[PDB]
């Protein structure tokens, strides 16, 4: 179905687009974008498997 | 094709009196749910997002929750302010059932009686000098908006010729303001000399007329 | 920072496509969702579509597809109105989703379709007259009858935009001719019906006309 190729090919762009940071060594600044990135993929987690799920159940 | 059942249509209330718009889901919505305010002529505010948190700026007053397929916005203690219709928006837009509206819940703010200060207009030289005669009746700042306006040519009523429009409410004052419009033909306008507006207000003691005899000044 | 405007609302006739624009800018972020809302006249928000902004992912809704055409660029997203019909008449808003997470953080003004077979008519300004006919001892009110136009809006405003307390713009109202017609009137001190001069500063861009009409208390 159309849509759903549509949908995963998207999610797939959502991963490409903020991809791992760089990497650049900074005393604390380095692991700063940890958190950033870790909170920034947590969240296309959520939004991908979200949905997806509204195209099965 | 999911759904959002956005009740009630309409809601009146008091200051501090607390209001609930309630959406109904036509499928699943995890926190996929946003609230908004928007005011007459005016892009609509962000209130709360993801069902149950406040944008900044937003106060406290303002309330969101949901329980699987119901979500419901509680503005608490109201101010004068809220007035204005609200909406709610559910879903996603990647699908498989888009995202979609509530469609409107206007808010009244209820307070104290206020009466309609009626002002009179006669048809100017330059609309004559056209064909057409234009007649106004305003009603300036009075609550609540209920009230109808009677057309009498030389005692006689009139009904058809006649047009209503009404501002929103104050947003410090909650007042209201209506203006009526009687309109014939230059010809009409001639055939009578004493025009006059009659006013049925609830905060009006008698009906107060407001008229003007032509050219008599 | 970020912001949103959108243009190209224009009356057009029937099947005859016309072309949306919303400026983006001010987005520090690379892409995100681009929606477009419409409201037709005293009526609800309805969702367009949307498109995420990196991509070429355009969504449209149930009743849009097809008819509608959302365009993403550099600077900046369109909506393209394939075959408008009169019930696309409305406002249509663009609105930035800052979070991704299906909501509406900055929205445009909007812009306003008009679909008829109406061809544009500019307006007719006429004083309302107060004098001693509108005296309340301490207050009175004067007015600006915008009789007969087309298509909507028209931007009056008093003494260009310096009288503000007590100014009144009322809705438009569409008569049986076909033609719009408001009155925006303001209460002022009865002193001052003289020594004070009162003009309504009329706008109907959608014929160009710029009309600054002056009221004064009749003539007698």
């Amino acid at each position: 179905d159309e849509d759903l190729l549509k949908a995963v090919r998207l999610i797939k762009f959502l991963y490409q687009s903020n991809p791992p940071p760089n990497p650049e060594g900074t005393r604390q600044a380095r692991r700063n974008r940890r958190r950033r990135w870790r909170e920034r993929q947590r969240q296309i987690h959520s939004i991908s498997e979200r949905i997806l799920s509204t195209y099965l159940g | 094709e999911l759904v959002m059942t956005q009740t009630p249509s309409s809601v009146s209330e008091p200051v501090g009196g607390t209001v609930t718009i309630k959406c109904q889901a036509s499928q699943s919505i995890s926190s996929w749910l946003s609230w908004y305010q928007q005011k007459p002529g005016q892009p609509p505010k962000l209130l709360i997002y993801d069902a149950s948190n406040l944008a900044s700026g937003v106060p406290s007053r303002f309330m969101g929750s949901g329980s699987g397929t119901e979500y419901t916005l509680t503005i608490s203690g109201v101010q004068r302010e809220d007035a204005a219709t609200y909406y709610c928006l559910g879903g996603y837009p990647a699908a498989s059932y888009r995202t979609a509206f509530g469609g409107g819940t206007e808010l009244e703010i209820i307070r104290t009686v206020a009466a309609p200060s009626v002002f009179i207009f006669p048809p100017s030289d330059e609309q004559l000098k056209s064909g057409t005669a234009s007649v106004v009746c305003l009603l300036n700042n009075f609550y609540p908006r209920e009230a109808k306006v009677q057309w009498k040519v030389d005692n006689a009523l009139q009904s058809g010729n006649s047009q209503e429009s009404v501002t929103e409410q104050d947003s410090k004052d909650s007042t209201y303001s209506l203006s009526s419009t009687l309109t014939l033909s230059k010809a009409d306008y001639e055939k009578h000399k004493v025009y006059a507006c009659e006013v049925t207000h609830q905060g009006l003691s008698s009906p107060v007329t407001k008229s003007f005899n032509r050219g008599e000044c | 920072q970020e912001q949103l405007v959108e243009s190209g609302g224009r009356l057009v006739t029937p099947g005859t496509a016309l072309t949306l624009t919303c400026k983006v800018s001010g987005f520090s972020l690379s892409g995100f969702w681009l929606n477009w809302v419409r409201q037709a006249p005293g009526k609800g928000l309805e969702w367009v579509g949307a498109i995420y902004r990196g991509s070429g992912s355009e969504w449209y809704a149930s009743w849009a597809k097809g008819r509608f055409t959302i365009s993403d660029t550099s600077t900046t997203v369109t909506l393209k109105l394939t075959s408008p019909t009169t019930e696309d008449t409305a406002t249509y808003f663009c609105a930035a989703d800052t979070t991704d997470n299906g909501y509406f953080t900055i929205w445009g003004p909007g812009t306003l379709v008009t679909v008829s077979s109406a061809s544009t008519k500019g307006p007719s300004v006429f004083p309302l007259a107060p004098s001693a006919k509108s005296t309340s001892g301490g207050t009175a009110a004067l007015g600006c009858l915008v009789k007969d136009y087309f298509p909507e809006p028209v931007t009056v405003s008093w003494n260009s935009g310096a009288l503000t307390s007590g100014v009144h713009t009322f809705p438009a109202v569409l008569q049986s001719s076909g033609l719009y017609s408001l009155s925006s009137v303001v209460t002022v001190p009865s002193s001052s019906l003289g020594t004070q001069t009162y003009i309504c500063n009329v706008n109907h861009k959608p014929s160009n006309t710029k009309v600054d009409k002056k009221a004064e208390p009749k003539s007698c």
